[PDB]
């Protein structure tokens, strides 16, 4: 083929949490926010040539919900088997010492879609700048998921991506640090 | 002179299902409401040209409900059902139907809110037939 | 923590040639299970897993229903197709092409010339080495393709090397963004 | 240009 559009939702019990987003050729489009109850372009350049009603994502995860209980009845309430999660930590070009960089830790190929994340400089938790993408959507049904740290590169610093998840017997550090 | 081409409908004695074009599945069998309208009459014809394997079908009340809830508000079907034998209500597939017959004996029909079918006023009125084919 | 139930619902448009053929595939999933599903080129719902057989059996007794997801192709497929072209099946990123070997040794000591490709789009890219004008098509360890999430991919391309003074690398890229592949050269 | 959305059915009761 070509080119794949794919309109993907979910819901998972008992998290009760949901998620609506389009995605072309693995490349998320927009997502529906929720609680907020409107649509978030994955770039901001998307907003600027279309449009999307999030009040339509709301009606599908209701019935979504609902058919959620439905299933698990019928399937005699057999829950979903854990996969823990593949995770490796890169960098968004190669480094040069004191020009801004960005940490990638790419988490891959597990479900359910419920991931505690953190990122930890020299040990310690850090927000400054950080951003993450939902959960993608994969062709065996698991998911895939971006955690993003924008930071300056040293000798002097180390890094950490923290992964939690039900699949993994303990936390998951995923390490990173400049090599001179 | 006179020229006689006579024409004889049964039931269908194989199985089709056309999957990229039915009106709606149920059971084994496989529906088509008619696209071209017809009189009642021409509906065994129609029916039995629409696809191979297909015939004139007359709703059973174990069928109807499906059949009724997929018409239109305002939309109506011919039916197979017909005044002759075996309980002088029967059908190309057999058995005995009960009828709403305030009318005229020969045909039938059905409606979003009609839970029998029903004799009509008069059999020229055009309406789309409905036809059967057994799946598999 | 507690056991989780896991309900999912994909809608898939799959464009050939453009928009010559489109092909719609909506699928049910329950934890990791498709149970029931709806091809454009089959015209009914199927159901994969027995769970979903109840669910295959209702659905194709609707003709609304029917009707609706038959024309998908066109009035779902084929518009959003439009909707976003301009910006995705349109968008295009040149790359930034780096090259560095991975750690400072003497010469004609082994190497690892490091060829990084970044910040590119669409997926679709081409990453050669050359020795001295002549291919090398051996001893090269790549990461393959690399998504970054954000509508750029990076690919690390490294050539296993032995330089001997005077010798010239060079690793061309090819890839729909430019016009005359990219070339960018690392002396001995 | 808005993006069409495509319904979700409710299962087989």
């Amino acid at each position: 083929e070509e080119h794949v559009i794919i309109q993907a939702e979910f819901y998972l019990n008992p998290d009760q949490s949901g998620e609506f987003m389009f995605d072309f050729d693995g490349d998320e489009i927009f997502h529906v926010d929720m609680a907020k109850k409107e649509t978030v372009w994955r770039l901001e350049e998307f907003g600027r040539f279309a449009s999307f009603e999030a009040q339509g994502a709301l009606a599908n995860i209701a019935v979504d919900k609902a058919n959620l209980e439905i299933m698990t009845k019928r399937s005699n309430y057999t829950p979903i088997t854990n996969v823990p999660p593949e995770v490796t930590v890169l960098t968004n070009s190669p480094v040069e010492l004191r020009e801004p960089n960005v940490l990638i830790c790419f988490i891959d190929k597990f479900t359910p879609p419920v991931v505690n994340v953190t990122w930890l400089r020299n040990g310690k938790p850090v927000t400054t700048g950080v951003s993450e993408t939902v959960f993608l959507p994969r062709e065996d049904h698991l998911f895939r998921k971006f955690h993003y740290l924008p930071f300056l590169p040293s000798t002097e610093d180390v890094y950490d991506c923290r992964v939690e998840h039900w699949g993994l017997d303990e936390p998951l550090l995923k390490h990173w640090e400049f090599d001179a | 002179h006179t020229f006689q081409v006579p024409q004889n409908y049964t039931k269908a004695n194989c199985t089709y299902c056309n999957t990229r074009e039915y009106t709606f599945s149920y059971k084994g069998c496989c529906f088509y409401f008619t696209k071209k309208k017809h009189t009642w009459n021409g509906c065994f014809q129609a029916c039995a040209e629409l696809y191979p394997c297909t015939y004139f079908y007359g709703p059973t009340p174990d069928i109807l409900p499906v059949v009724t809830r997929n018409l239109n508000a305002i939309e109506s079907l011919w039916v197979g059902v017909y005044r002759v034998g075996e309980g002088n209500w029967t059908s190309l597939d057999g058995g005995t139907f009960k009828v709403y017959q305030i009318f005229g004996s020969h045909c039938t029909y059905v409606s979003k809110f009609s839970t029998v079918p029903v004799s009509h006023h008069e059999c020229s009125f055009l309406k789309p037939c409905l036809c059967v084919s057994q799946r598999s | 923590t507690r056991p989780r139930f896991l309900w999912q619902l994909k809608f898939e448009c799959h464009f050939f040639n453009g928009t010559e053929r489109v092909r719609l595939l909506e699928r049910c999933i329950y934890n990791q299970e498709e149970s029931v599903r709806f091809d454009s080129d089959v015209g009914e719902y199927r159901a994969v897993t027995e769970l979903g057989r109840p669910d295959a059996e209702y659905w194709n007794s609707q003709k609304d229903l029917l009707e609706q997801r038959r024309a998908a192709v066109d009035t779902y497929c084929r518009h959003n197709y439009g909707v976003g072209e301009s910006f995705t099946v349109q968008r295009r990123v040149e790359p930034k092409v780096t090259v560095y070997p991975s750690k400072t040794q003497p010469l004609q000591h082994h190497n690892l010339l490091v060829c990084s490709v970044s910040g590119f789009y669409p997926g679709s890219i081409e990453v050669r080495w050359f020795r001295n004008g002549q291919e090398e098509k051996a001893g090269v360890v790549s990461t393959g393709l690399i998504q970054n999430g954000d509508w750029t991919f990076q690919t690390l391309v490294m050539l296993e090397t032995v330089p001997r003074s005077g010798e010239v690398y060079t690793c061309q890229v090819e890839h729909p963004s430019v016009t005359s592949p990219l070339t960018v050269e690392w002396r001995a | 240009p808005k993006y069409v959305k495509q319904n979700t059915l409710k299962l087989a009761t």
